[PDB]
DNA sequence: GCAGAATCGCCC
């Protein structure tokens, strides 16, 4: 297997296993660890590739690394988990039945 | 009437002398072929940069004069590329890496190919063949060559009348042209050097075009395949069996239980392709618009010489996968190494039984000739190991691939140039700028002595070394790549050719797309308003949906009333694409001449395959050599060839015959022209072939509907029917539901997928601050609802990304359940369409140049402020909106052949659509693979070289 | 590890 193949397959095994979160963050840390530096220059083809079956996820990881690399901080999976999880710090939920 | 018959007298060919200080050098070098050193290079015929505008490509050719009072004329096309071959030196090479032709010469041997050897005489002087008054210093001068004439001009038997000239505008250069004639136009004869001649032209015509030639057929002798063509040409040989003498064959041809009937077999396919294949090429063809490169779109807002350059590389990017899918493909038209018999214990049925085989691990092994005497000797491999390890590819393979021309050779290394590496998962690799700044600097590299690091071909290949395929040495029945042109009428939405011709389903598309129009919804599926909220939202789906099911309703009433049996033509319907046979259709790169004419090639014999394995079977080879079953059996096999291979499911061409309507014709006196002097005379002429044979299109097919009945296959095709957790994620609307995200909840951290999973497993959805929840919860049950029903009632395999094919997916599904096919899914062909991207130059050495490298720091300082130029493919869910487009087609087929039905004896085929083979050829195809999923590589022409 | 098919033109 090629090297792009690999991360493809471990992004979905994320995505596909969470529960009550947003799987946003974990993601990103997956692909700094996976990549470092050249996710500051990552393309929406190459992210759509690597999302899989859950290629409609790009636009918002596009934007969360934009937001690392207009912040300074070195790429690896430590300095980004104090970026993200620290920047926040919201939303009224309806219930709607089944018929 | 036809083209051959309207089309004018005139010369064998042309010198064309463009002016140095006026032409657009850099421009011809981005569609050429130069490699640095060169003394000649090809480049592509072309309205106002290497013609004039208005240029004739068909002619009646003045070949032969019987006695001084009387012409023949011979019907004929021009031949695509133009050979550049005085001051060549002052176009670019269009590849920086240097060592190719030393690198060429060496390899050509170890495979036992022959050299180039040249003429006793000198070339042609140029004031032998100037115009007078010329400076020749300070002019370039290039042959444009008829199709039927081309190996006249290679054994030296054309003449140049110099004073003959005429003044042409070429773009904005005052240049000159001066006339060739056929040496038979004198017969009292001319003085043997009064013959133009130029070795260097020759050489490239030797390497460029006729190696790869020979290598389609099997053949190394490549002199004396040139010989038998010109002969061919100019004495009515299409008959008479010629090429059996040069044919060789590996161990497991002559050691098959079969031997004497698969010797015979193959040699006829490569007989009937010589015959035919020339003669095709040589007809009569349509001048497309894409030839006017004044007129081609892609320059409309470029601004000076640097503009329209950048431009060019851009879409010579567009192209790239076409041509790197042509290397990376195991199965690329470029490694077919043979014909085999599927050995009895095999699944073939008999008409198939003899089929086409690719393999380089064969292509390197000894032969046997046609009376089983020991021949070429093979080769071990590399004598010492490159990169890429003992039993794998090499760069040998790929000099191979480019038929051991420096020229072709350049032009594949930059398009490679363009494509990403692809690194294993397993393998320690050196990061680039350490490969650069050390093994590549390295004095003994063969190429560069380690002077050119960055723009090496041994760096290049070490960059891309993972995505080459394996050196294969077995004898299966596959499919094998082909690459050019489409067709004017490709049928490539949902339901193929279904109701094609009688309302039809094109205008049941058409007047869908009206309604959506009428809706404010362009045919790309541009809305020309937005959506501002929740209700817009529900309302742009309810108004598309109530759209579908009214033209639904009118069609189905329709059916009715024409008492028309949709329920059967639904089962039997096919998509259709068009390869076009016209060698003008095809894109302005000299690579593409060897691309379609090696397609043709292949397609030629493996159409003949049954046709020869029938004959042999009821006039035996006895022990017969090939060359001496072909002496009594020949002319009549190719009889049988054009009656049946002809109209019977694959290749369409027509027969025409060839008039002059005058007696006579206005022509410069040639014996005054010989000696200088200009006038007019009325020469008698008449046909010296009557007789032309043009080819029209391939065609391409591939089953829509699966019906239960191979029992074998089912669980590549069933549909479910059980409620999924993915439902709404997998859904029609997701990528919608995405797209207008921030319009529908403005002030949310949560992304799209998130929220409406959440609301898929815990029906709870989030109201925005200002909002109100009724209109929110309205949006909640408007996506379950819909996406449900999608659920219970979609075949067709496909996730919406715009409201056009969405409508096409909602009206295609509602025809198969009038029908009652709800159980399988329906075949599915996907379009791979070019994306061009400028990236960070670091893992891209080339942009460097000729440049030294000290260092590893010296190389990312270097690299840091640059960037380079990349292409990927892009998958499409809409094949048909790409196909109204003109598209350049790269694709996978085999040809199968059948029985007629109802007691029809007849050999009919059909060329279907196949799977691309190798891990290196593009992301996309990586995990048969799928029975239900097709890919074809598509890039458009309207808005780049035609204007819409 | 990759259906089955008697064929041509017609084309908006
Ligand atoms: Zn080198």
């Amino acid at each position: 297997t090629y090297e792009i193949e690999n991360i493809r397959a471990g992004l979905e095994a994320i995505i596909s296993q969470k529960q009550e979160e947003d799987c946003v963050f974990d993601v990103v840390c997956n692909l700094v660890d996976a990549m470092g530096e050249a996710c500051a220059s990552l393309t929406r083809d190459d992210a759509e590739y690597l999302l899989g079956r859950f290629s409609v996820l790009a636009d918002s990881v596009l934007e969360t690394l934009a937001t690392i690399a207009s912040s300074g901080i070195e790429w690896t999976a430590e300095a980004a988990r104090d970026f993200l999880e620290g920047v926040w710090g919201q939303d009224n939920f309806i219930s709607v039945a089944e018929p | 009437d036809n083209l051959g018959s309207q089309s004018q007298p005139g010369p064998c060919g042309y010198i064309y002398f463009y002016p140095l200080a006026t032409y657009p050098l850099r421009e011809v070098a981005t569609l050429g072929t130069g490699y640095a050193g060169h003394r000649c290079l090809t480049v592509p015929l072309l309205c106002g940069i290497t013609v004039e505008p208005g240029f004739s490509i068909n002619v009646k050719a003045l070949h032969r004069r019987p006695d001084p009072n009387c012409g023949l004329l011979r019907a004929t096309s021009y031949h695509r590329d133009i050979y550049v071959f005085h001051n060549a030196h002052m176009v670019p090479p269009i590849f920086e890496g240097p060592g190719l032709e030393a690198l060429c010469g060496e390899t050509r041997e170890v495979f036992g190919y022959d050299a180039y050897s040249a003429l006793p005489r000198e070339s042609s002087k140029p004031g032998d063949f100037f115009p007078e008054g010329l400076d020749p210093s300070a002019y370039l001068g290039a042959v444009a060559i008829t199709e039927a004439f081309k190996e006249r001009l290679y054994s030296g038997n054309l003449v140049a009348i110099p004073s003959l000239k005429q003044e042409v505008a070429v773009g904005q250069s005052a240049s000159v042209r001066v006339p060739l004639y056929d040496k038979e136009v004198f017969p009292e004869g001319v003085p043997q050097l009064r013959q133009f001649y130029n070795s260097d032209l020759s050489r490239c015509m030797h390497e460029a075009l006729y190696t790869g030639l020979a290598q389609a057929l099997r053949v190394r002798r490549v002199g004396k395949l040139v010989e038998l063509l010109e002969k061919q040409s100019l004495q009515d040989q299409a008959k008479v069996a010629k090429v059996a003498p040069l044919k060789e064959f590996p161990a497991s041809t002559i050691s098959h239980p079969d031997s004497g009937a698969l010797m015979i077999v193959d040699s006829a396919a490569c007989e009937l392709a010589v015959s035919y294949a020339p003669a095709m090429l040589e007809a009569s063809h349509e001048t497309p618009a894409s030839l006017n490169y004044d007129s081609w779109p892609l320059f409309a807002d470029c601004e000076g010489p640097e503009a329209r350059v950048a431009a060019l590389h851009r879409y010579n990017a567009s192209l790239a996968p076409h041509v790197s899918t042509q290397i990376f493909a195991t199965n690329s038209v470029l490694y077919v190494s043979g014909v085999s018999k599927s050995t009895g214990q095999g699944k073939e049925s008999l008409f198939n039984s003899f089929y086409m085989t690719h393999g380089l691990g064969t292509l390197q092994e000894g032969t046997w000739d046609p009376c089983r005497r020991p021949c070429f000797s093979g080769w071990g491999g590399p004598d010492v190991t490159g990169t890429n390890g003992p039993g794998n590819y090499a760069v040998e393979h790929l000099v191979y691939a480019a038929s051991f021309s420096p020229n072709l050779l350049a032009r594949y290394a930059y398009y490679l140039q363009f494509c990403q590496g692809q690194k294993s998962s397993l393998t320690p690799v050196p990061e680039t700028g350490s490969y650069v700044a050390g093994a590549a600097a390295s004095p003994m590299c063969s190429l560069c002595e380690g002077r050119a690091p960055a723009v090496c071909l041994n760096t290049l290949f070490f960059r891309l070394r993972d995505r080459f395929p394996p050196v294969m040495s077995t004898q299966r029945r596959d499919p094998y790549v082909i690459s050019g042109a489409s067709g004017s009428y490709n049928e490539t939405d949902f339901l193929g050719n279904f109701l094609n011709f009688i309302y039809t389903y094109w205008q049941l598309n058409q007047n869908l797309l009206e309604r959506l129009s009428r809706l404010g919804i362009d045919a790309e599926g541009k809305l020309e308003k937005e959506p501002h909220g929740p209700r817009d939202f529900v309302k742009m789906f309810k108004d598309v949906d109530a759209a579908v099911d009214a033209e639904v309703v009118q069609f189905m009433n329709s059916m009715a009333k024409n008492n028309i049996t949709y329920k059967d033509l639904v089962k039997s319907c096919y998509h259709v694409m068009q390869y076009s046979c016209n060698p003008f259709a095809q894109p302005a790169c000299p690579i593409f001449t060897q691309l379609f004419y090696r397609s043709l090639l292949t397609i030629l014999q493996d159409i003949s395959l049954p046709i020869c394995m029938c004959y042999e079977n009821d006039n035996p080879g006895l022990g017969q050599s090939p060359p001496e079953w072909l002496k009594g059996h020949y002319q009549t096999l190719c009889t049988n060839f054009r009656s049946l291979a002809i109209d019977k499911g694959v290749l369409t061409a027509k027969e025409a015959k060839v008039v002059h309507g005058e007696p006579t014709c206005d022509l410069p006196d040639l014996d005054a022209a010989l000696q200088g002097r200009v006038y007019g005379r009325r020469l008698p002429v008449r046909m010296s072939k009557v007789l032309m044979l043009c080819p029209r299109n391939i065609k391409i097919k591939n089953r829509v509907v699966f019906t239960g009945e191979n029992a074998a296959l089912q669980n590549s095709f069933i549909k479910s029917t059980t409620r999924r957790e993915n439902y709404i994620i997998n859904g029609p609307y997701m990528k919608f539901l995405n797209t207008y995200h921030k319009t529908l909840f403005p002030d949310t951290k949560l992304s799209s997928l998130y929220l409406w999973h959440n609301f898929s497993r815990r029906r709870s959805v989030p109201v925005p601050s200002g909002a109100s929840a009724e209109e929110y919860s309205d949006l909640a049950l408007f996506v379950d609802g819909g996406s449900r029903a999608h659920e219970e009632s979609n075949v067709i395999d496909v996730v919406p990304g715009n409201l056009v094919t969405y409508a096409k997916q909602r009206l295609n599904n509602a025809i198969l359940k009038a029908c009652g096919q709800t159980q399988f899914y329906i075949s599915l062909i996907q379009g791979l369409v070019p994306r061009t991207q400028s990236v960070p130059a670091r893992d891209y050495p080339h942009v460097l140049g000729t440049r030294a490298v000290e260092s590893a720091a010296a190389y990312a300082e270097a690299t840091s402020s640059l960037t380079a130029t990349t292409v990927v493919c892009a998958a499409t869910d809409c094949l048909s909106q790409v196909c109204k487009a003109r598209p350049v087609v790269t694709l996978p087929v085999t040809i199968n052949k059948y029985t007629g039905v109802n007691g029809n004896n007849q050999i009919f085929q059909a060329g279907n659509l196949g799977y691309f083979m190798g891990r290196g050829v593009d992301r996309n195809l990586l995990q048969g693979s799928s029975m239900r999923k097709k890919f074809v590589f598509a890039t458009p022409t309207l808005g780049l070289t035609v204007k819409r």
